């Protein structure tokens, strides 16, 4: 499988500094069910979006269903299934801090996992139960589709 | 310039890119966007300039000093606070503070 | 083409046994004092010597 | 994996520069074929001047200098003669080369105006362009000066020198709107419209285009007398097939070799 | 009972390897198997690499003594 | 005025540097570790007071350096009480062995005794509290090193017990010499130079740290030792190198 | 001193235009329509006619012999 | 004084190859092909038309000094597809389309004059 995260979200908020770069800016999404926060770093000139829309993200490790756990590597010469076919904007980082609400005693109860899709950065913020798929150090998806709903 | 987050580029240019590189591997890492078109970023390509496995930590020029105090210390909204992991570029804009 | 310079033993001098001054005069370059400085910083004792006496004016 | 089905279309035909469009081809191709429109373009010209007896104001180089810019005609003439580093044979063979001559002595009390109508070629085809309007000026003689000598001319490119440079400017253009943001304007509204835009005068710049390549080239290849622009597009397009074909050959040797 | 550093200074390695290429261009034995090279610099380097160089080197002391060192003996920086 | 200025900068500053350079040409390192002139006559016994080569020395921060003695306490003591920190940060068959045994409770109070000494050490000899202080390797940039080779992983329990951590800084203490000889007089003088250098070590790498922020593991912290020596003698200064032309 | 043969920057004739010019000028025109009327029209050829200095008649006026 | 001579950017010296393959090492099926006195005219059309290829991985080439006259072209095919096969097949295709460009630019200009 290698789904580490899997839920429904909408766009609330875009750049609310005012936007920095011009083919980039903040989306600072909510969940529906999980209820956790979302940073994500969309190009926003190829992939539009605007406020109200919902999109269906799923941070996978792996884009094939068996979950081969590839390399990482472009090869576009290959002909196995992917699960980027039902995806209109996949991206691929490196999640690089796990940081959360630890104690000298009692564990976490929320984590916030910082992801850098090479410059395009994500914290996923939320509860301490989902994110167990999150180690630091480790090669991660997005895989977000726009629902029409 | 090249290390802004706004910065992508097509496979052309890309390859054209690699080949003024000295200790390429001979391997062509992951695009950062796979969907609706195959486009690199340039901290991704400049993470393999980066020899071996450095780990480092610089400001930007222009990086508000009320930034680190207050929220979005990590994941910074000016694209600052260069972080190096594994010699990859992971944040921030390269400036004569890192180089 | 009017600067560009360089030098193989060339002719030395009638006084002091040392290579010309100029290009015209078809000279070598001084190794002023601030070099020696620079060598002897360097530690490079052999390139130093070399340059003062080897390609400067040998003499038994 | 093949090429393209590129498509030609003329817009204005005269005997001095031509505008025409290439559609459905690559950037690179197009920026090829300008390169060799510039520099690998074989055409006759001045290089080997022999001065007797100059009595000019100028420099002895000087003449040879204007000499070699004077364009000639070569419409029919090129695609004959051989290359004389080429040639099988010693001197300017007139199988490979033009001889010119040029005899002037201001002696009337007015000033000289040795144009290159002077030069009195050997061959009728490859003359200066005076046939049909000033003529070039070489130098100004006035009385008791001469300026005696004869020069031979041979076929090279632009790559060597420029005197083989037959386009005076390629203007070389793609997407007029700026659709594929290759340029980016900070103020859009502050640019002027191309000749050939086709967007409308309130809009200032069409709309981004993700999934777009570069088509429609257009072309305005500017001659200067020598060549005919046609003849100019001609020759460059059978030379860089040329090229294409020789480095294949050298290919398939270095593979069978191996 | 040496007392100085057991470290090869970048002074000595210089002029070691020097010292060896320049008994090597005068036609002197080889330390190791050559794999096809000629500059003698280059089959200097790789002795001093193999720890094969025959030289000792005498480090005077301030007071006047002195300690003799094998290349082979002590640690090379570089 | 501001080509005049550079004008006679431009005369004046040669004959500074020449006078400068002219009055220690010959002070050079010589192989007894020592920095003396052409007349041998002793400047220095150690190049810099120290025996180092300018050129491996990077800015770094004392830690132990102007804190609040409660927060002091907090952040070096390694409490050995709160068994529920302990299985948080050390793993299971560490707890009961630090809990139990009395010499490791010992041994970490005495660790603690000599942080503090330090700290008065430091503050007596750094006033005004400033931090930023050159030493020869940078101890936090090779503990990250460490962890982004090794994979620590900074959230699970580790395996390093903590006497591990104190044995290890001793020997490395012991290993680190810049004045050879077991005089007394040899070992104060080698007590004295790599002095500043071990008060930072041990702030460093103590045994809350090491458990806290940090987590490596018995290898990580083995590579980290090894490189740490290695570095510290790559870091010495080479006998014979003219440090009198450098200076100037 | 003379007007040259080629433009430095496009490459077309401009040598044989300086007499041309020199006629439209005196006639009646000015520069800024004599310089359309010859042909030119890249602002790179037309320094050519606007920058050129004739000084081939001061040359000329140092005659050798009568 | 030492100015290169202008011929010695487009002819060949004695002993000079035209064209070398030369097989890397870091990755399978992969050969840089040097040209000697060529500049971005030849290199550019052949990298466009190799990216147009599916099968080729990866293709670019380079010109390691200015003033030298030369330029290295790097490609890399799939595991069953050699890259000469895939240089052989650009420089053919690439030639039948200036060919064909070539031809309707010649019916064209015969038509538009006087038609
Ligand atoms: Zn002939
Ligand atoms: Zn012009």
């Amino acid at each position: 499988a290698g789904i580490l995260f899997e839920d429904i979200f909408d766009v609330k908020d875009i750049d609310p500094e005012g936007k920095k770069f011009d083919r980039v800016s903040r989306l600072h999404c909510e969940s529906e069910s999980f209820k956790m926060d979302l940073i994500l770093d969309v190009n926003i000139q190829i992939y539009p979006v605007d406020l109200g829309d919902k999109f269906r993200l799923v941070i996978a490790s792996t884009l094939y269903e068996d979950g081969t756990l590839d390399d990482g590597e472009y090869n576009p010469t290959d002909d196995r299934p992917s699960r980027a076919d039902q995806f209109e904007y996949v991206m691929y980082g490196k999640v690089y801090r796990i940081e959360g609400d630890e104690t000298s005693t009692e564990a976490a109860t929320r984590l916030s996992a910082y992801v850098s899709y090479g410059g395009l950065l994500m914290r996923l913020q939320g509860d301490a139960n989902n994110l167990h798929g999150f180690e630091v150090d480790s090669r991660v998806y997005l895989l977000m589709k726009k629902l029409a709903f | 310039k090249f290390t802004k987050r706004d910065v992508f580029l097509e496979r052309g240019e890309v390859m054209n890119l690699l080949m003024f590189l000295s200790t390429w591997d001979g391997k062509v890492p992951q695009p950062a966007i796979l969907k609706p078109r195959p486009l690199w970023t340039g901290k991704q390509i400049f993470s393999l300039i980066i020899p071996g496995h450095i780990n480092c930590i610089r400001t930007h020029s222009t990086h508000p000093d009320d930034e680190d105090s207050g929220p979005y210390k990590h994941i910074s909204p000016g694209d600052t606070k260069v972080v190096v992991e594994n010699g990859e570029l992971i944040m921030g804009i390269l400036c004569k503070k890192s180089l | 083409d009017d600067k560009i310079h360089s030098r193989a033993r060339g002719p030395i001098q009638i006084l002091n046994r040392q290579p010309m001054e100029g290009r015209s005069r078809d000279g070598g370059l001084r190794f002023g004092e601030m070099e020696r400085d620079c060598q002897i910083a360097h530690g490079a004792a052999q390139f130093l010597r070399e340059r003062l006496f080897e390609a400067s004016d040998p003499y038994q | 994996p093949y090429a393209n089905q590129p498509t030609v279309r003329i817009t204005e035909l005269t005997d001095e520069n031509v505008k025409f469009i290439i559609e459905n081809t690559d950037l690179a191709v197009a920026n090829s074929i300008r390169r060799v429109f510039i520099a690998e373009v074989p055409i006759i010209a001045i290089d080997w001047v022999q001065i007797d007896a100059n009595s000019s104001v100028l420099h002895d180089e000087f003449i040879a200098h204007r000499l070699g810019l004077i364009p000639l005609t070569s419409d029919d003439i090129v695609d004959k003669l051989q290359y004389s580093r080429d040639c099988t044979c010693e001197e300017f063979c007139p199988e490979c080369s033009v001889e010119f001559t040029l005899d002037v002595r201001c002696n009337e009390d007015q000033t000289r105006h040795v144009t290159s109508r002077d030069l009195i070629s050997n061959s009728p085809r490859v003359i200066p362009v005076t046939s049909r309007q000033d003529d070039i000026l070489i130098v100004k003689l006035r009385k008791g000066q001469e300026l005696r000598l004869r020069a031979y001319a041979k076929k090279g490119f632009g790559k060597e020198h420029a005197k083989w440079n037959p386009t005076a400017g390629v203007a070389f253009e793609y997407d007029p709107d700026n659709a594929l943001r290759h340029t980016v304007y900070p103020k859009p509204e502050e640019w002027p419209k191309s000749e050939y835009s086709e967007l409308d005068e309130d809009e200032s710049q069409a709309p981004y285009d993700p999934n777009g390549k570069p088509e429609r080239f257009y072309y305005n290849v500017e001659s200067c007398g020598s060549l005919r622009p046609e003849t100019i597009v001609l020759s460059a397009l059978s030379g860089l097939k040329k090229k294409l074909s020789d480095l294949q050959t050298q290919l398939s040797h270095e593979i069978q070799s191996d | 009972k040496r007392i100085t550093t057991p470290y090869m200074t970048k002074y000595e390695r210089a002029r070691v390897l020097g010292t060896r290429a320049l008994q090597i261009a005068m036609c002197a034995p080889v330390m190791v198997e050559l794999e096809g090279e000629t500059d003698p610099l280059l089959i200097a380097m790789k002795e001093l690499k193999a720890r094969k160089i025959p030289i000792i080197i005498r480090r005077y002391l301030p007071d006047g003594s002195y300690e003799d060192w094998g290349v082979d003996e002590l640690i090379i920086s570089d | 005025e501001g080509l005049i200025d550079t004008a006679v900068k431009t005369a004046e500053t040669g004959y500074i540097q020449r006078r400068l350079i002219k009055s220690m040409e010959s002070v050079m390192v010589k192989y007894d570790a020592t920095v003396r002139n052409s007349i041998n006559q002793v400047v220095q016994l150690r190049y810099g007071e120290d025996g180092l080569a300018g050129e491996s020395v990077e800015f770094q921060n004392l830690a132990t350096l102007k804190p609040s003695n409660k927060a002091f306490e907090k952040k070096f003591r390694f409490d050995y009480t709160n068994e529920r920190a302990l299985r948080r940060t050390l793993q299971e068959d560490l707890v009961k062995d630090v809990l139990s045994n009395a010499h490791i409770q010992n041994e970490l109070e005495r660790e603690f005794e000599r942080m503090r000494e330090d700290r008065e050490v430091l503050r007596v000899i750094f006033p005004t509290g400033d931090s930023k202080v050159v030493l020869p390797c940078n101890l936090l940039r090779m503990i990250w090193n460490a962890q982004k080779i090794f994979h620590i992983n900074p959230r699970l329990p580790s395996d390093l017990h903590p006497i591990k951590v104190v044995e290890g800084v001793k020997e490395l203490s012991k290993k680190l010499v810049i004045v050879n000889g077991d005089d007394p007089l040899s070992r104060q003088a080698q007590e004295n130079a790599t002095l500043l250098f071990n008060i930072h070590l041990r702030s460093t790498l103590c045994s809350r740290r090491m458990a806290e922020e940090f987590r490596l593991s018995g290898e990580a912290f083995d590579w980290l030792l090894g490189e740490i020596e290695s570095k510290f003698n790559q870091a010495i200064a080479h006998p014979g190198e003219m440090v009198g032309a450098l200076a100037a | 001193m003379i007007i040259p043969v080629r433009c430095f920057t496009c490459g077309k004739i401009v040598g044989n235009k300086w007499e041309a010019y020199l006629g439209l000028l005196q006639a009646e025109y000015t520069e800024g329509d004599a310089l359309d009327a010859l042909g030119l029209k890249r602002y790179c050829c037309r320094r050519m006619l606007l920058a050129h200095v004739d000084l081939i008649e001061k040359l000329l006026n140092y005659a050798p012999l009568e | 004084m030492n100015a290169p001579p202008a011929f010695e950017s487009f002819l060949l010296f004695e002993g000079e190859k035209k064209i070398t393959i030369n097989k890397d090492t870091k990755v399978p099926n992969a050969c840089l092909f040097t040209i000697n006195k060529e500049d971005h005219t030849l290199g550019n059309i052949i990298k466009s038309q190799l990216l147009k290829d599916p099968q080729v991985l990866f293709a670019g080439y380079k010109v390691p000094h200015p003033l030298e006259h030369k330029i290295i072209i790097r490609v890399q095919t799939t595991p069953d597809y050699s890259p000469q096969e895939a240089f052989t097949n650009a420089i053919t295709d690439l030639i039948s389309e200036l060919s064909l460009l070539e031809e309707r630019f010649r019916v064209a200009i015969k038509d538009k004059q006087e038609g």
